């Protein structure tokens, strides 16, 4: 794997991307999870921008063959497309949710 | 002037020379004669 | 000493060195205007050193000062990407502003100077409060001034222009006051970092939307609660003009990021219908209305409440793009406006003493060099791609279509009005026939002092249009924040 | 004949029938400047285009003799055996 | 550009009813308006030929209704096409001088006494940067279309394999349109085009009163004023789109 | 006329006198019939028709990677 | 019915041809001699024909 | 030379345009039609190298809009139908 | 004389429109218009061959389609 | 008039071995003519 | 024939030369001045914008999957 660079490290979370188990009167713990859940909203959405990158590159090479040479990363950027958006933390922040309900 | 002349008269007889060139050709195949392999 | 409070202190100095320089050296005016003008400089320096410090990524406010010594009413300033640019705006457009006036100011000239650079300080203060009660305090503080330099300085009907604009802001701001005194009273405070934690109950965000929305749509203006800007905006002096529509109108705009995305979303996204109906109604009244409008610069002033219809149906629309798009447009409106007050109310009105647009006509044969950027301005307001007019136009236009799509089909239409006005107007006085039989003397061209105004100008719309992203870096992060929604599958991970 | 018109407007376009008596070496230094603007940007094409199929050796395509990717491979290329 | 000729030569007129003549006084300008006239009626192998035809016989090829009616539609818009073509070169060289004097008057025939050395200007041709465009041009438009028909159209050329045009194949009619169409749908135009430039030529310089007839009936008189009119578009789009928009905006600026 | 001296202008009484009235018009408007219906169509009518479409078609629609076998439809 | 001023359409188009004689005939015969004959307008009609019609047979054999 | 095509345009017009008091009527022609013909050329061999050897060319330069989702560069696709155009 | 299978059609780039029965036909007439830069008096060989075999195919669906137009009493299929 | 007098298709729909499926993008997308329903 | 170009630039008459209103140092050294400069600095700024981050962490996760190749495999 390509190694995190001192930038990156300077900024990755410390903390899950998650409100649960947060005090909000901990201003430095909110704020936190706020930013990890922002950031890990951007890094799927950076994800899909890599796959076009690579699907670009693939249709100009396959040029009418395109149409079946291309279909994995067709299927996953269609997957990052359909998941992956910039949301922010806030409805979050607000509403809390439980799978066993 | 002469010049003019000679490159007006020349086109069209580029023109019509290479019309009667391709009617000699490719015309009897326009035509539905003879297929282009025969 | 912040940075921030820095930048609130030059135009203080400059304020007072402008009034007791008579004691050391009568003065001439033009000493005057030169401490004034280097005094929005050095503001403009500092401006530019916070944003070289600024930091694109960060959710905490940066250049805050601890106090530790609180009191009732105390003025707490931070910068993030989402004021930072309009605090950039407002440090470049004041020396501009004051470059455009060097001249046509005749009378009254150290009070004139005194009240711009008090703007100066009152308008960056409303960008920098990190306190809900403080923006409000700013907001309004502009008023009094503002006024004062209508009456002092404005044309034939400069009283009724004061008025309007006083009365019609005074008389929203009091419905925002009464919504954000229900905030302090909710939540013990107003301060940004606390209230913004806070999750009000859903028929409260309705009724503190209603206040919140009354004021920011007399100050977008929308339709129908425009008659202040069409007077004030066209009665003002040059530089009152300037300052009035490329700073001043963005005060509701950053007042929506601060006091309706993160604390009324509720309230907001059901809303928005009401929102994208009065947004949809301003683009094609004030755009027809504008086509028939004779004035030059009534008319420069009626686009921009079209433009900042967009900005409006781009900031209601809860999408990344739409929201960055406002800004944009905010900022290229800043630029633009300016420009085109500048060839209307600044060199044609100072040529003729007349601001009507039957006596002008084929203005290209004697001042090219006016024609040129008064065209490329033209192209910016009608939002030609290669000015920052066209990325915050799609922007706006796509989030806002993306949310609502018979409101932003609707606002797209301004792409062909938009067109029709700045084209009508730009053929009708630089083009249309030879030079206007009314000009009995010739017209001299653009004077340096026009030439570097417009020049500047039409450079920040192109460089900006061509590379957004000097922007949109910096906006990303902390936009970011006031997105309101959820992925079902990047949700609540665990 | 041609229209009279006013000396006093200054176009940077040149006006009405403007011709310099220096015009030549005017559009010399113009066209040299052209001519240094198209090679740095001509310089920055061959570095930065992006092909998926290279040219076949005995075919006419000029870029191969100033296009790194291409020039790369060619070089790459002759190592054989 | 050859247009631009004729438009120069006499004075920045452009209007049929003021030229005639000219064919003499532009043997050059001429030829070339001739030569680019029988590529766009798409005369058998030049240059627009190859191109015109061949997509109106795809729209035959194309067996279905749809196609069969837009080859008809085709077919008259090929009809008038030779109607103006043969207007423009005939009024402008082949018909009468309907101008005046001073565009055919020549130096030859002796007319001025004292200002014999000037005042003449007989509407000649250009010059070098005139001229030599129209000869380039003149060339691309007969050879050009045969030079070049087999990258645009081959039979299963590949030219575009790059996926530059995409053509799915349920949506393929070119074999169709080689093989499965008539030869007498193939070769309408031509007989249509060969036939009208007759009832065209002849219609004027020999008959001249038939078309005169028709123009001063009132179904004639009509029929010439709705399409010299553009079949009223601008009349009916300034009535009720612009003026529309503009009273708009004086109800919304006055009550 | 206003502050610094411009150029002499032949300034047209009639195309003054248009632009007073211009500026002067508010103070003339009366409620009649048709001030009142052009009024009401333009304030009332036209946006809320516009706010009952904005209103009833929200949320109808979604584009994002909406496939074949996939509807636009959200409601 | 016959209008009070005396044009009749049908007549119109009767005397629509070249007259016997007209007052203006001298000034306008110059459109339509030698040089702007039938003959003279339309021998030039298509240019290079006969060129291309000789070398052509010349080919042909 | 891809790039070179576009931008040799450009460069002759703002020569003519915001230079014309320099080279006059004749420097201007001369630097246009100069700057649009040597373009001609490099199209005419650029139609050989992508259309006839079946070549592509991709050329990005810097971003233009960069949005989230949107990522638009400023940025230049040589094919088949390009040059044919 | 064998079809030319689906893995040398998707090889040698054919026009998806044209990878039917003939394409194995259609091989050499694409190469040899690469080698003579498309001019069409270069190729005749190949150009006349696809579109003989192209024809021959044309003429046996035709046949198929005047079968099927008396299954239906002479009615329209377009 | 054109309606009433339109020839009748003149040659059997061509079809391709497989339905040229997997090259016209699988299953997902649409395919060629093959072995289908006569029209 | 051709003429030669003539015009007052800035208005100033061939006679004389142009006057400064006592704007210029400002606005030319102070206002453009700084603005030349800052754009030297925000050549030199550290990028910290979200997409660079994001980028980064992103090729790793698609590194991760089989979808870009690993530069350091294992
Ligand atoms: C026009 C802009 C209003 C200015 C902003 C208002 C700021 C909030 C006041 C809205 C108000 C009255 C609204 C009455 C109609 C408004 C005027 C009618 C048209 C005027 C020409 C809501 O009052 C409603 O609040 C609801 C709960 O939120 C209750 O349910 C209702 O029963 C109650 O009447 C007062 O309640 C407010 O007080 C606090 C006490 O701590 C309540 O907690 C909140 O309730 C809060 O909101
Ligand atoms: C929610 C908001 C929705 C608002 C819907 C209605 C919109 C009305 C907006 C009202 C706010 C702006 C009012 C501007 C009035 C200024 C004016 O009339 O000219 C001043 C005039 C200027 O008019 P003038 O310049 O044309 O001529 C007068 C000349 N002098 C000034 C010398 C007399 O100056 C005056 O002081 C005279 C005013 C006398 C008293 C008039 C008071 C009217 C104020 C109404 C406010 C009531 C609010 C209640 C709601
Ligand atoms: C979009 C905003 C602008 C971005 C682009 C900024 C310009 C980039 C360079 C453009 C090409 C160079 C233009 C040369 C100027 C034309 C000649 C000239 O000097 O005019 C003075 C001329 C002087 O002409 P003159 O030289 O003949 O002088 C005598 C003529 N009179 C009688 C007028 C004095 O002024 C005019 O006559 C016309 C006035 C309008 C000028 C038109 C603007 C030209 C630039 C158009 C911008 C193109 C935007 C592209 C669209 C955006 C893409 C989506
Ligand atoms: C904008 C007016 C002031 C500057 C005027 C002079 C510059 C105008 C542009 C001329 C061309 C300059 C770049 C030429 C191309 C060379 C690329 C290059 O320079 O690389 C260095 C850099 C690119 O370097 P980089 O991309 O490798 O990395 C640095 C970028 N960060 C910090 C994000 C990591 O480009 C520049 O610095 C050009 C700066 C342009 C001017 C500064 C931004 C605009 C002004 C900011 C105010 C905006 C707010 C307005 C109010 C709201
Ligand atoms: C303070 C930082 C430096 C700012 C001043 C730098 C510019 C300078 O050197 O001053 C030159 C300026 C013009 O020179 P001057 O001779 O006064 O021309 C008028 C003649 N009648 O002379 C001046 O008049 C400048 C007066 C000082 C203005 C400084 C404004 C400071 C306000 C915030 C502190
Ligand atoms: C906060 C800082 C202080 C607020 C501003 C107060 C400025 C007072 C210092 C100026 C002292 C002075 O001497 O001003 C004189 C000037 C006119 O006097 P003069 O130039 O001598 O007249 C020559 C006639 N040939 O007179 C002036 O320049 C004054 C110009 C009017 C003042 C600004 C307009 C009024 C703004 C509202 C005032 C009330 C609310 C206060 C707003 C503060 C900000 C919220
Ligand atoms: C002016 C008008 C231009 C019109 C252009 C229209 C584009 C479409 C025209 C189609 C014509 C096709 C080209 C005809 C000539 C093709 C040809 O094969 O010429 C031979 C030349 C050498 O090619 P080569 O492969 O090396 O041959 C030896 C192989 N052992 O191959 C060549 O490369 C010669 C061509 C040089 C291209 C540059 C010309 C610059 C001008
Ligand atoms: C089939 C049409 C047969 C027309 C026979 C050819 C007549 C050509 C006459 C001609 O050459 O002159 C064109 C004349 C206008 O030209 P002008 O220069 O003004 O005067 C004549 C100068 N000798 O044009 C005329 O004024 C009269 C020419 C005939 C115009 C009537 C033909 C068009 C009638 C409408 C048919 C199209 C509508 C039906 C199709 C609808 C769409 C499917
Ligand atoms: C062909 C079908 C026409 C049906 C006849 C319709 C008709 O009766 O039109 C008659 C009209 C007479 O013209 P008018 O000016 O009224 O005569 C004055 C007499 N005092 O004459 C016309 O209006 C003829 C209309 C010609 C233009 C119609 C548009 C083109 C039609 C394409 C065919
Ligand atoms: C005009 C052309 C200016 C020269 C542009 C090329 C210089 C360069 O290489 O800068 C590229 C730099 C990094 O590229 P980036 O935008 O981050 O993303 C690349 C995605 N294709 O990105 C940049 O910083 C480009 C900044 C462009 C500023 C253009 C201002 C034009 C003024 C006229
Ligand atoms: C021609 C000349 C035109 C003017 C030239 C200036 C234009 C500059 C535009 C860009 C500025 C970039 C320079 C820069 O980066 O300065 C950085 C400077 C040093 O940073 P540092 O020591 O770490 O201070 C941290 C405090 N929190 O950061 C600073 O702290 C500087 C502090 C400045 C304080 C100003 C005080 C009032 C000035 C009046």
């Amino acid at each position: 794997p390509t190694p995190e660079s001192e930038a990156f490290l300077a900024k990755k979370p410390q903390v899950p991307p998650t409100f649960d188990g947060v005090d909000y009167e901990d201003n430095k713990r909110l704020k936190q999870a706020q930013d990890a859940i922002i950031r890990e909203q951007w890094v799927q959405v950076m994800m899909g921008r890599l796959v076009r990158e690579e699907l670009s590159k693939c249709y100009y090479r396959e040029g009418v063959n395109h149409l079946e040479k291309c279909g994995k990363l067709r299927e996953r950027y269609l997957q990052l497309l359909a998941n992956a958006k910039v949301k922010g933390y806030l409805f979050e922040q607000q509403n809390y949710w439980s799978k066993e309900n | 002037s002469r010049v003019h002349r000679f490159l007006a008269t020349g086109l069209g007889a580029s023109m019509w020379f290479w019309i009667f060139y391709r009617a000699k050709k490719d015309g009897p195949v326009l035509l539905g004669w003879k297929h282009p392999w025969d | 000493m912040s940075l921030l409070y820095v930048l609130l202190i030059i135009p203080i100095i400059g304020i007072f060195l402008i009034s007791t320089i008579d004691s050391f050296y009568f003065f001439n005016v033009s000493y005057y205007k030169k401490i004034a003008l280097i005094t929005t400089i050095l503001n403009l320096i500092v401006s530019l050193i916070i944003y070289i410090l600024f930091d694109f990524s960060n959710n905490q406010f940066q250049f805050i000062q601890e106090n530790l010594d609180l009191s009732f009413y105390d003025i707490y300033l931070g910068v993030d990407g989402v004021s930072i640019y309009f605090v950039l705006l407002t440090t470049i457009i004041m020396p501009i502003a004051l470059v455009s006036n060097w001249n046509s100011i005749t009378n009254n000239i150290k009070s004139y100077l005194i009240i711009m650079l008090l703007l100066e300080t009152l308008l960056l203060a409303v960008f920098l409060v990190l306190d809900v009660l403080l923006f409000y305090i700013f907001f309004e503080s502009i008023l009094p001034p503002l006024f004062i330099l209508i009456g002092l300085f404005g044309s034939s009907n400069k009283v009724r222009a004061s008025f309007y604009i006083f009365l019609y802001t005074l008389l929203g701001s009091l419905f925002l006051l009464l919504s954000i005194l229900t905030m302090s009273s909710i939540v013990g405070t107003t301060y940004f970092d606390v209230l913004l934690k806070s999750s009000f109950e859903y028929t409260t965000q309705l009724f503190l939307f209603f206040g919140i929305f009354i004021a920011f749509a007399v100050k977008t203006p929308v339709w129908g609660l425009n008659s202040w800007l069409l007077r004030a905006h066209v009665e003002s002096p040059l530089g009152g003009s300037i300052v009035l529509a490329a700073i001043v109108l963005k005060l509701s705009l950053y007042g929506v990021f601060r006091l309706i995305l993160p604390i009324l979303p509720q309230a907001s996204l059901n809303l928005t219908y009401i929102v994208y109906a009065i947004g949809a109604i301003t683009v094609l009244y004030a755009s027809f209305s504008t086509l028939r409008t004779v004035d030059v610069k009534e008319l420069i002033a009626y686009s921009s409440v079209a433009h900042a219809a967009i900005y409006l149906m781009g900031v209601f629309s809860n999408t990344i793009q739409g929201l960055e798009g406002a800004i944009l447009l905010g900022l290229a409106h800043g630029f633009v406006s300016s420009g085109l007050f500048i060839c209307a109310g600044g060199i044609l009105y100072d040529r003729t003493g007349t601001r009507l647009i039957y006596f002008f006509r084929g203005l290209t044969q004697i001042m090219p060099l006016f024609s040129l950027f008064f065209f490329i301005l033209c192209l910016g307001n009608a939002g030609t791609p290669l000015t920052l007019n066209f990325v915050g136009e799609f922007m706006s236009l796509y989030g806002t279509l993306e949310r609502l799509p018979i409101a932003g089909m609707l606002a797209s239409t301004s792409i062909i009005f938009s067109a029709a006005y700045s084209i009508y107007m730009y053929n009708r006085i630089a083009f249309g026939g030879s030079v206007s039989l009314y000009f009995i003397d010739c017209f001299r061209d653009l004077t340096k002092r026009e030439f570097f105004i417009l020049f500047t100008l039409v450079s920040f719309t192109v460089i900006l249009g061509i590379y957004p992203s000097f922007v949109l870096d910096g906006l990303h992060y902390n936009i970011s924040s006031v997105v309101y929604g959820i992925e079902p599958n990047a949700s609540y991970l665990t | 004949p041609k229209i009279p018109y006013p000396k006093h407007v200054w176009s940077p376009a040149g006006g009405w029938y403007a011709q310099p008596a220096n015009w030549k070496q005017n559009t010399a230094i113009f066209g040299l400047v052209i001519f240094g603007i198209t090679a740095m940007v001509w310089k920055y094409s061959a570095e930065h285009e992006v092909r998926h199929k290279m040219p076949e050796p005995d075919r006419f395509y000029p870029s191969r003799y100033w296009v790194k990717q291409i020039k790369d491979y060619e070089r790459a290329q002759k190592e054989k055996q | 550009l050859g247009a631009g000729s004729v438009i120069h030569a006499v004075a920045d007129n452009q209007d049929f009813r003021k030229f005639g003549g000219l064919i003499s006084y532009l043997p050059l300008t001429y030829s070339v308006m001739l030569i680019a006239s029988l590529s766009l009626v798409a005369f058998p192998f030049m240059t627009g030929f190859y191109s015109k035809d061949f997509i109106l016989e795809s729209a035959y090829g194309q067996f279905s209704f749809s196609g069969v009616a837009v080859y008809i539609i085709a077919t008259i818009g090929a009809i008038f096409t030779t109607l103006y073509s043969v207007k423009v070169l005939y009024l402008t060289f082949l018909s009468n001088p309907n101008g005046p004097r001073t565009y055919y008057r020549l130096a030859i025939d002796n007319f001025f006494s004292a200002q014999a050395i000037k005042s003449y200007k007989p509407a000649h041709e250009g010059d070098f940067f005139l001229t030599l465009p129209l000869v380039i041009l003149a060339l691309f438009s007969i050879f050009f279309g045969f030079i070049t028909k087999d990258i645009f159209i081959g039979l299963g050329s590949n030219f575009f394999v790059d996926n530059s045009l995409f053509i799915h194949p349920i949506h393929e009619i070119m074999i169709d349109t080689e093989f499965a169409v008539p030869v007498l749908f193939k070769l309408l135009p031509f007989i249509f085009t060969i036939s009208f430039s007759v009832i065209a030529l002849t219609l004027s310089e020999l008959l001249s009163e038939l078309v005169i007839y028709f123009k001063f009936s009132r179904f004639g008189y009509n029929i010439f004023g709705f399409f010299n009119q553009r079949f009223l578009i601008e009349f009916f789009y300034n009535k009720y789109i612009t003026n529309l928009i503009l009273n708009l905006g004086g109800q919304i600026t006055k009550i | 006329m206003a502050g610094l001296q411009h150029y002499k202008i032949a300034m047209d009484p009639a195309l003054v006198r248009l632009g007073s009235m211009i500026s002067n018009r508010y103070k003339y408007f009366r409620w009649t019939k048709r001030t009142a219906l052009v009024s009401f169509m333009y304030v009332v009518v036209v946006p809320s028709t516009i706010g009952y479409l904005a209103y009833k078609t929200d949320g109808l629609w979604d584009l994002r990677a909406k496939r074949r076998g996939d509807l636009i439809s959200e409601r | 019915k016959p209008n009070i001023t005396g044009f009749d359409m049908r007549e119109f188009l009767r005397h629509t041809k070249t007259p016997t004689y007209d007052p203006w005939e001298r000034h306008e015969a110059w459109r339509y001699t030698g040089r702007f004959s039938r003959f003279n307008r339309f021998k030039g009609a298509l240019p290079g024909f006969g060129i291309a019609t000789v070398a052509f047979t010349a080919y042909c054999v | 030379m891809y790039l070179s095509i576009i931008i040799l345009p450009l460069l002759g017009s703002v020569v003519s345009g915001f230079f014309g008091r320099k080279v006059g009527v004749s420097g201007a022609q001369l630097i246009t039609c100069s700057s649009v013909i040597i373009t001609t050329i490099l199209s005419i061999i650029a139609f050989f190298e992508v259309g006839f050897n079946n070549i592509p060319v991709t050329i990005n330069i810097f971003r233009w809009i960069d949005s989230e989702w949107f990522i638009i560069n400023w940025g230049f696709q040589y094919d088949s139908l390009t040059v044919s155009m | 004389s064998r079809r030319a299978t689906r893995e040398e059609m998707r090889d040698a780039k054919v026009p998806l429109a044209y990878r039917d029965s003939c394409a194995h036909l259609l091989i050499p007439l694409n190469r040899c218009r690469y080698e003579t830069y498309y001019l069409p008096w270069k190729c005749e060989d190949e150009r006349h061959s696809y579109e003989k075999c192209q024809y021959l195919e044309f003429k046996k669906r035709v046949q198929k389609m005047e079968e099927l137009r008396e299954a239906k009493g002479g009615a329209r299929s377009n | 008039v054109v309606k009433l007098t339109y020839p009748d298709r003149v040659s059997y729909p061509r079809e391709f071995e497989g339905g040229l499926e997997r090259e016209l993008g699988g299953a997902g997308a649409v395919r060629a003519f093959l072995c289908l329903d006569d029209e | 024939q051709y003429d030669p170009p003539t015009g007052w630039l800035w208005g100033v008459r061939p006679g004389e030369k142009y006057q400064n209103e006592g704007w210029e140092g400002p606005f030319f050294y102070g206002f453009w001045g700084s603005l030349i400069v800052f754009a030297i600095a925000y050549a030199y700024k550290p990028d910290t914008s979200i997409q660079t981050w994001a980028l980064e962490e992103a090729r790793r996760r698609l590194e991760a999957e089989g979808i870009l190749e690993d530069p350091n495999p294992t």
